[PDB]
């Protein structure tokens, strides 16, 4: 922690520097009005005195003003040794030259104890260092104090002041460490949050284009964005439906290094990312071997056709560009479809933007009645072509379509601390109170015991209160505990702490209510004494500030003035002042450490706060990414560039609304909550995605109304502990579950019974990722678009199933009826069986 | 609501009909008012399931004349699209609306029209 704990100090210099500035002027102010009390009240018949006075003036001041000197910031350590050994010199000197009975050994011990402080406060020394300097100036001082009780009582004093000294200091140590130490971790939090939000942000925006995201970041409708931890959809007309698929994808994919197609494909499509741009259309998706992008969606464009058409003959380009680049001659088929589009998003897991209509599939077929290197546009969008380009009537070769090929320390902790400090001080202090006896053997005075007594059981009491709040030991009661320190709020802690650090005062004060000024050693002792315990009033440090010191003053010193109605005659002058002095101090001290408290305080409230705010975009963007990405997979961009991987094996089924198609009648102005019910149900989906009997399970993406699903991919950990053809099993039992609950959903919706075509195939594939600066999951191989062409032409409410998965989960043991064994392109026949048993009279 | 299941099988007995489960729920102080997670009130699970009997006996209970399912639908869209003109009758008795419309933007008496129930549209005809 060393080179840390060193900028630590190298940040709290300034208040360092401005205690030190401080402890100068008082310094000054100290020696100076001893000076004119020597110079005018007594001692005019020397200079052996006031001459040092004044030179220790103008050296202090010197010290002053040479403060701001660069050679020093570094040097404040050594600066303050030089300073305090100065001081230690004035004072003991200016204490020798006593003992002959006209300086009073109390105006030398105020002198001790100020010293003692400015030594242990604002020096900031070394704990073990000032500790030894405190301890040797104790000793000579009394020594020199020298030249079978009193003297060991003022060695006492000594010592519970040095207490007082050192847990004062250790106290201001760990505070301005621990403050330090928050606000760096506060400014890690600052720049921690703001990268957090950057993350967040690129994700949110690689899944939902510009305007809306933009829209959702504000959070005008706080309820919306719960779902991050819901949303709106807008019908949108006259737009510009581009597709693309990769002619002969399998054939150009027929044997690639599982990361070759994948890298050339990234390149494509931020290829394609880049035209849009510049065309300023919106990408939305890419279907394995396909891609598209849409137009005039959110800013329906009146050239929206033209941006469209122009940005796929640059695709054409491009794709040129790479074919004679790679040598991998294979274009794409190109349709183009304008119309209306109800857009919006559907889904909690993997959902996206997304679009929808009548216009969406048209642009698929013209897309399939497209001719690979051209566009087969439709009247719809020739509709202004304006005739600018290469228009050919393009009729399928076999409606209105053309084809276009271009053209520690806590704040409890310090509590027990600090009562631990007060009641044993104030013990030891008691001790030499009762230690000036042995003229009278037994104690007579009777407040003496009686205040005794009293403070022994409030401070215990109040000791044991502290040290079960700290360490529980519940001997007796916990329901009691909840309900009475409850009470021990920001004013009763106040009060109690009020008595309980003015007690020690009180504790002096009855040993004195004798007559006793008759002996002056009688006085100048509990002259001595009460000084010490005034000096007791800088501890509870986490009370008042204010009030706390007016207590001082009040009840420590004028009692005093009040000794000064016993008329011990001009004593009283030189009291006066000692106790203005450090009364002086003990304000200006306290007020400096309750500044200290405030300020740790507060900048440990500010570090909880961006504690919980970067939890909250935590979670957030963390939950963000597994909407997008699997985690298993998450780790190797997060790590490296990008991710790809072969499985072998791995089920993939769709699930549309057939019979929306037709409760899509837009009747309703939008049919948008027709899609709510969609919807609906796609989240009644998610919830069980959300099931851990269904882990192996992961939804790819909702295209249309549809539903693609694969298994058998995350799980890499081959355990002894199952056998690997399971997946299958769980999926399709996950399937019939699945088909149960549209059944269960259509119990509710009104006279609608939604039902569901399904297709199936399983087999080897290819995960893989592809946006960078975005981002996109997606699979391939023969099983998608085997499986996709499958749900294309399968029956409702009956699973359809590739031949040779019907065999796997044949011998699994599912029932299966036989279906027909129908062309599938180009692969030929292909036997089909269906797995619901009677589930029609047929 | 406090438990609101004897609300939620109140629901079910008002759509399968469960004519003396209807007696006994209301003896239970059943919620008459309740409804399901899609805003269907025990009128909507009533006209789909054409219990008239037991769509008298929930306005001995007491239901609303206008609620409409959380897809802005009230049963009287319902029983336009269904075509039971009695059950129609007692809801124009207790004060249905003829001028309004669901969440779709058209008065129910079109979707009479949507099947063609031209008895029920004859009837939301007189009415205005």
């Amino acid at each position: 922690s060393v080179n840390l704990e060193e900028a630590c100090m190298e940040r709290c210099f300034p208040q360092t520097q401005r205690r030190f500035r401080y402890a100068l002027f008082y310094i000054g102010f100290a020696c100076l009005l001893w000076s004119i009390y020597f110079g005018v009240h007594m001692k005019s018949k020397l200079i052996v005195m006031v001459a040092p006075a004044l030179c220790f003036l103008v050296v202090c001041v010197g010290f002053f003003l040479f403060t701001f000197t660069k050679l020093y910031a570094r040097h404040y350590v050594w600066t303050s040794l030089v300073l305090t050994l100065l001081v230690f010199a004035l004072t003991l000197a200016a204490q020798f030259q006593v003992l002959t009975p006209c300086l009073s050994q109390v105006g030398s011990f105020s002198m001790c104890i100020e010293v003692l402080f400015l030594l242990y406060t604002v020096m900031h020394l070394p704990l073990y260092l000032s500790l030894i300097l405190g301890v040797a100036y104790s000793v000579l001082f009394e020594t020199f104090g020298y030249h079978h009780w009193e003297l060991l009582s003022r060695a006492l004093l000594h010592l519970c002041i040095h207490a007082i000294g050192i847990h004062l200091f250790i106290m201001s140590q760990v505070r301005s460490r621990s403050t330090f130490l928050k606000v760096g971790q506060s400014i890690m939090h600052g720049k921690d949050l703001e990268v957090e939000k950057a993350l967040k942000e690129r994700m949110i925006h690689s899944v939902m284009p510009r305007i809306i995201a933009d829209d959702l970041m504000k959070q005008g409708d706080e309820e919306s964005e719960n779902s991050v931890k819901p949303f709106k959809m807008q019908q949108i007309e006259e737009v510009s439906i581009l597709f693309a698929d990769i002619v002969g994808f399998t054939k150009m994919s027929a044997n690639k290094s599982a990361h070759a197609l994948v890298g050339l494909l990234n390149d494509l499509f931020g290829r394609f990312d880049r035209l849009c741009e510049e065309t300023k259309c919106e990408k939305i998706s890419t279907l394995g071997d396909c891609y598209y992008c849409v137009a005039g969606c959110p800013e329906p464009r009146a050239d929206h056709a033209y941006c469209c058409i122009e940005m796929g003959l640059g695709m054409i380009r491009a794709i040129e560009q790479f074919c004679q680049e790679k040598k991998e001659m294979v274009n794409m088929r190109v349709g183009v479809h304008t119309g209306t589009v109800l857009c919006g998003i559907l889904g909690m897991r993997r959902f996206k933007f997304d679009v929808w209509s009548n216009d969406v599939n048209l642009a698929n077929l013209m897309e399939q009645l497209g001719v690979a290197g051209k566009v087969h546009i439709s009247e719809a969008t020739a509709k202004y072509l304006d005739d600018r380009y290469e228009m050919e009537d393009g009729k399928v070769t076999e409606l209105k379509t053309y084809l276009i090929a271009g053209q520690f320390a806590s704040a409890t902790f310090s509590s027990l601390l600090d009562v631990l400090l007060s009641t044993t001080v104030f013990l030891i202090l008691s001790i030499t109170c009762f230690l000036r006896y042995g003229a009278a053997s037994t104690p007579p005075p009777p407040a003496a015991l009686a205040v005794f007594g009293a403070a022994l059981l409030l401070e215990i009491l109040s000791l044991v209160v502290s040290v079960r709040m700290v360490f529980f030991l519940e001997d007796v009661m916990t329901c009691t505990k909840r309900l009475l320190e409850w009470i021990a709020g920001w004013l009763p802690r106040h009060f109690i702490g009020a008595i309980l650090v003015s007690l020690p005062a009180l504790a002096v004060y009855s040993h004195v209510t004798s007559e006793f000024e008759t002996n002056i050693h009688s006085t100048m002792f509990t002259g001595s004494a009460v000084l010490t315990a005034v000096v007791q009033y800088c501890n509870f440090c986490q009370l008042s500030s204010w009030m706390r010191s007016s207590l001082a003053t009040v009840v420590g010193a004028g009692p005093l003035l009040l000794l000064l109605y016993v008329s011990a005659s001009l004593i009283g002058q030189e009291v006066i002042l000692v106790f203005f002095l450090l009364l002086l101090l003990v304000w200006f001290l306290n007020r400096e450490f309750e500044v200290s408290y405030r300020l740790h305080y507060h900048g440990d409230v500010e570090a909880d706060l961006h504690r919980t705010k970067i939890q909250s975009m935590r979670d957030q963007a963390d939950w963000l990414l597994r909407n997008i990405i699997p985690y298993h997979v998450a780790e190797q961009l997060k790590v490296s560039q990008t991710y790809s991987k072969n499985h072998d094996s791995g089920g993939v089924i769709f699930a549309s609304i057939v019979n929306f198609s037709e409760f899509y009648e837009e009747n309703y102005e939008g049919g948008k909550e027709c899609y709510r019910v969609l919807n609906e149900l796609i989240g009644d989906f998610d919830e069980l995605l959300s099931k851990p009997d269904y882990s192996s399970i992961e939804k790819i993406k909702t295209i249309g109304a549809t539903y693609m699903a694969a298994s058998g991919l995350n799980a890499t950990q081959c355990r002894d502990g199952s056998h690997p053809q399971e997946h299958l099993q769980i999926l399709f039992e996950f399937a019939k579950e699945m088909m149960r609950v549209v059944d269960d959903f259509n119990n509710n919706m009104l006279w609608f019974n939604f039902k569901l075509r399904v297709g199936f195939n399983h087999g080897p594939l290819t995960a893989g990722v592809i946006g960078t600066t975005k981002l996109l999951y997606d699979i391939w191989g023969d099983t998608v678009n085997i499986a996709s062409r499958m749900d294309t032409t399968g029956v409702e409410c009956r699973i359809q199933v590739s031949e040779e998965s019907y065999r796997v989960l044949s011998k699994m043991g599912y029932e299966f009826d036989y279906r027909g064994t129908v062309n599938v392109k180009g692969k030929g026949q292909m036997k089909t069986y269906l797995y619901p048993k009677c589930t029609d009279s047929g | 609501h406090h438990g609101s299941d004897l609300g939620k099988k109140l629901l079910e007995a008002a759509r399968a009909g469960q004519d003396d489960e209807v007696r006994i729920l209301m003896a239970n102080g059943a919620d008459v008012n309740a409804t399901d997670d899609y805003g269907h009130t025990p009128l909507h699970l009533a006209a789909w399931f054409g219990h008239l009997e037991i769509v008298e006996v929930l306005l001995k209970a007491g239901a609303d004349v206008n609620a409409a399912d959380w897809l802005g639908d009230t049963p009287l869209h319902l029983a336009a699209r269904i075509g039971h003109l009695e059950i129609v009758e007692v809801l124009l008795k207790h004060g249905a609306d003829v001028n309004a419309q669901d969440k779709f933007g058209k008065t129910p008496f079109d979707l009479a029209i949507d099947n063609g129930n031209e008895d029920i549209a004859e009837v939301l005809q007189k009415a205005a």
